């Protein structure tokens, strides 16, 4: 069937005649009974206006835009928070208990929430629209402040899905974990599918026995506990977390609309040395918020976008008019080079057998055997791309070493080259700081990209095309 | 770097300018959940 | 002293004068008569017209207001219907009395409880509950000079479960409203109003949605409106900056919201103590009476109650009020508390996704206007320099424009709507005659500028912006008046949009748009490009 965390109810019922099909191990329990048996109504375990307002959360056509609901309990009249949602065979209940019974404070909360978001929000909005890292350090602020954990960042993820750190917030007392990756193994596409459909995830403590949910044996397509907040966390990543120190998690992503569908830009995870049960309004306050930070942080990755366009092409058209004085020789000759229209660490270019090096360049024996290798293999293409010489088919690679590992061409006509370098993906990590553990994570990660560049973007086969086609044209006018 | 509250202000004219004098001219020291913890105690329902 | 605002300070001290004269002899106040009148006002009338503004004494009628003091809780000021309100009327209620025993027990520690805070407190607002009677009231503490003030509102008496599905179902439609807000193909700015204002209208359920935009004048203008069918469209209005006065867009800034729940309403007096040295100051509450002028505007134009938000955007931090969105009834209308910050975190998002919108239109027409230029100096290079006006593209997709010329040694070439050859000969006379020295000169309008044959050159051109390529050739750019696109499908004595509209035509009567710097700035750097080339010659 499936295990919860032992701090909530399971509850299933039908949805046409409110008849319960499954319950979990700890409802008969805390709710107050010693009656729930099986097979019974659950209008009949709570008051009559309980029973009005989940009545009416059942007719209305959205599960959603009625959570959560605010019952009580029958036996002993305590409260319980609901959540419903729907799994095409029933309808499902998690009840967790409510700290503040007190029926006066419970609506000057609920408005506090509101409250509580648009504060932060309003503060968030204050910031200039220029750059990322302000935004996001701002973000984790905010929510370590509201939340009171120990430790706050932000993980981005990547072309290949690997994570990395690009924020920080803790108490001065634990080794920090800013600019740390790890493989994209460690993320499960069923955890990112997971976070793209419902955007939060929590655990409690990592140190107590899930419970066992009881099934009925009229169903054989088990249940579908997907949906469900109070899932039981998987044994892996129990033990990860067991091995890391941090007992309590809190998750949320941001989403940006990308090429529409949505897209998992990353994550904004909580650590705690010990357990803690947040309140449900600082919850929906987070929750809130996130929302205008995923706004806002689409906004700037677009300007960003344009920008980077635009100076792409004013560097493009600066080379062009020098290109145009006197010899073309001169492209490496003058400040603005080759070197500043693509980020990169190192670039060349050949005419007529004359070879000028830019930056981390290999000397001219090795350009000449890469040339010779690309009239051997590829003669007719128009131009070549790869993240690493090596696993590409060279047997001269280990010659270049962690310097020359990154790979871009394009072909003049047959014998003038235009050459982009770049390095191993080790020299811009630094990261001063058998057993699963964030440190077997990097090493892990090293090891997996070692030999290997940063991947080309697309905007970089544009400006690369865009020059050779004028350089092309250059010397076809002449 | 703080959470705050709105702070209101009146319009006076002085000095041949228009002017937003503040209203009103022991900073907290504790995370939000620790307001709430203490704030929202019914201890004394008893 | 050169802002709009600094110079419309007095415009609307002098005008609340004149309403306030009019008011207290018994005539009508003429609407035109007086915009026309003023166009030099003294300390004492700005200062009496700020304390009025804000120092009122009066709330509206369907809400109770409490001051008291910080150190002991004794009362040191009330409303007259606070009295009958809390039911407290068969002394009790009198000044100088304890503000907790007016509650219930619980309610006075709870009041207590949010009384001694910090710089921020987590119980605002509260739920209390009257001493005699156990009304429920949504109490909201906000502080003054000389105490704190209690703004007391009713609330439904029912269940608080049902209370907490409401508020939650409230925060539900308005997270809803951001998400189909999100999955929208950006680019336009039209498309986001619209949805905005169909969503507003469907969150709170007035009769009439409308968002209003200040242009670089003040003034405004409708872009967006959701009516109920049979009501008179507004769409396409503009109406004078002189309708909105400065110190409520202050107030707007200061706090996001204002409703207004019945114009038709006896406003209720505010007692106060004697020792006190001023009046009590109501621009914290938000049961503050509306003036006279905008209560008659609204009893005039047909709307019973109103609500009001402001948009604001990063200015460049530094908040700029882009605008506001309104909703209009025709009866009484008083929404609960929740509903009013779900409006404002919609407005939050609106907000951030016009700022966005805006700064990518910026990047987007700068662009445009890069291209355009290159492509007009590669033809330049190619042929002869009359050329440039030849064939598309040409000088007109530089800026926006209805008309332009160029003068080369006697060779005038048209295009669009623009002078005769007689026409441009009297103008480039007047300018050498009077703009001798000056490399560039941009007008919104040709009457104002000084030349005398303006009236002649009619309502065809009006405004005009000139760049100097040589000390004989020139460069023209030309506009029409600003009526010629304003549209509205719709004896100025009584307050109404349509006499707003009149005064608005009549005082943009012969202007154009303004020049904008982006314009004048890519203006300039064509003339530099073209000065060059022509000294290389
Ligand atoms: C500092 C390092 C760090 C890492 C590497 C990290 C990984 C991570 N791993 C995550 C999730 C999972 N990761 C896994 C699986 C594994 N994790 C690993 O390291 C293994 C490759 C694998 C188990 C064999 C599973 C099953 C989950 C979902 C857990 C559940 O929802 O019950 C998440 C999402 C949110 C959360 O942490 O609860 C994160 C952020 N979190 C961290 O803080
Ligand atoms: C379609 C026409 C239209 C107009 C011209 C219009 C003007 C307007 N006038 C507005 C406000 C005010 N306008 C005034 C004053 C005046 N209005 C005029 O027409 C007079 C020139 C002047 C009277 C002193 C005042 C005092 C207010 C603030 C009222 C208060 O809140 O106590 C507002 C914002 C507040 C609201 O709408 O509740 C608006 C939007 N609203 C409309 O719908």
């Amino acid at each position: 069937g499936g295990y919860i965390q032992p701090f909530g109810c399971m509850i299933a019922v039908d949805e046409s005649s409110f008849r319960i099909i499954g319950y979990s191990e700890n409802a008969r329990e805390m709710l107050g009974i010693m009656i729930l048996a099986m097979g019974t109504d659950v209008r009949s375990l709570f008051t009559s206006s309980s029973s009005i307002l989940l009545e009416r959360a059942f007719v209305a056509r959205e599960i959603t835009l009625l959570n959560p609901v605010w019952i009580h309990s029958k036996n002993t009249g305590k409260p319980f928070y609901a959540i419903l949602h729907r799994i095409d065979v029933g309808v499902v209940i998690d009840l967790e208990p409510a700290r503040t019974e007190d029926p006066a404070l419970s609506i000057a909360g609920a408005v506090q929430s509101q409250k509580l978001a648009v504060r932060a929000i309003s503060q968030l909005q204050a910031l200039p629209g220029g750059d990322i890292k302000l935004l996001c350090d701002t973000v984790v602020e905010s929510v370590r402040d509201l939340t009171g954990y120990d430790r706050v960042m932000v993980h981005k993820f990547h072309e290949d899905e690997h994570g990395e750190v690009v924020a920080e917030s803790k108490r001065d007392d634990l080794e920090p974990y800013i600019g740390l990756h790890y493989p994209a193994t460690d993320i499960p596409q069923a955890s990112r599918f997971l976070f793209k459909q419902n955007r939060v995830r929590m655990i409690v403590d990592c140190n107590a026995t899930p419970v066992l949910v009881v099934q009925d044996d009229r169903l054989t397509q088990s249940m579908c506990l997907v949906g469900s907040t109070l899932r039981a966390p998987h044994g892996c990543h129990s033990q990860y977390m067991a091995n890391m120190g941090s007992i309590a998690s809190l998750a949320m992503a941001v989403i940006i609309n990308g090429n529409s569908s949505m897209r998992l830009w990353g994550l904004v995870v909580c650590h705690h040395t010990s357990s803690r049960c947040i309140p449900f309004p600082l919850r929906y306050a987070c929750e809130f918020l996130m929302q205008a930070f995923g706004l806002q942080l689409n906004m700037e990755l677009q300007l960003a976008l344009q920008m980077s366009e635009k100076r792409v092409l004013r560097t493009q058209t600066l080379l062009c008019d020098m290109l145009l004085r006197d010899s073309p020789a001169g492209i490496v000759t003058q400040s603005p080079s080759i070197m500043d229209l693509v980020k990169c660490d190192g670039a060349a270019f050949l005419y007529h057998g004359k070879y000028y090096p830019l930056g981390v360049a290999p000397s001219e024996v090795q350009i000449k055997d890469v040339v010779e290798w690309l009239l051997a293999n590829h003669a007719d293409s128009t131009g070549l791309s790869t993240d690493s010489l090596g696993d590409a088919g060279y047997p001269g690679a280990a010659a270049l070493g962690d310097a020359v590992c990154g790979m871009a061409v394009a072909y003049i006509t047959k014998r003038d080259f235009l050459f982009w370098f770049r390095s191993h993906t080790a020299k811009e990590i630094k990261w001063g700081g058998q057993r699963m553990h964030p440190r077997s994570s990097f090493q892990a990660f090293l090891e997996v990209v070692k030999s290997r560049s940063q991947p080309w973007e697309t905007a970089e086969m544009d400006a690369i095309h865009s020059l050779q086609l004028i350089l092309r044209d250059s010397f076809k006018e002449s | 770097c703080r959470l705050s509250d709105q702070e209101y202000m009146e319009l006076v004219f002085e000095n041949g300018q228009i002017l937003a004098k503040g209203q009103r001219s022991n900073q907290r020291t504790k995370s939000i959940m620790d307001l709430y913890e203490a704030e929202y105690n019914e201890d004394f329902m008893k």
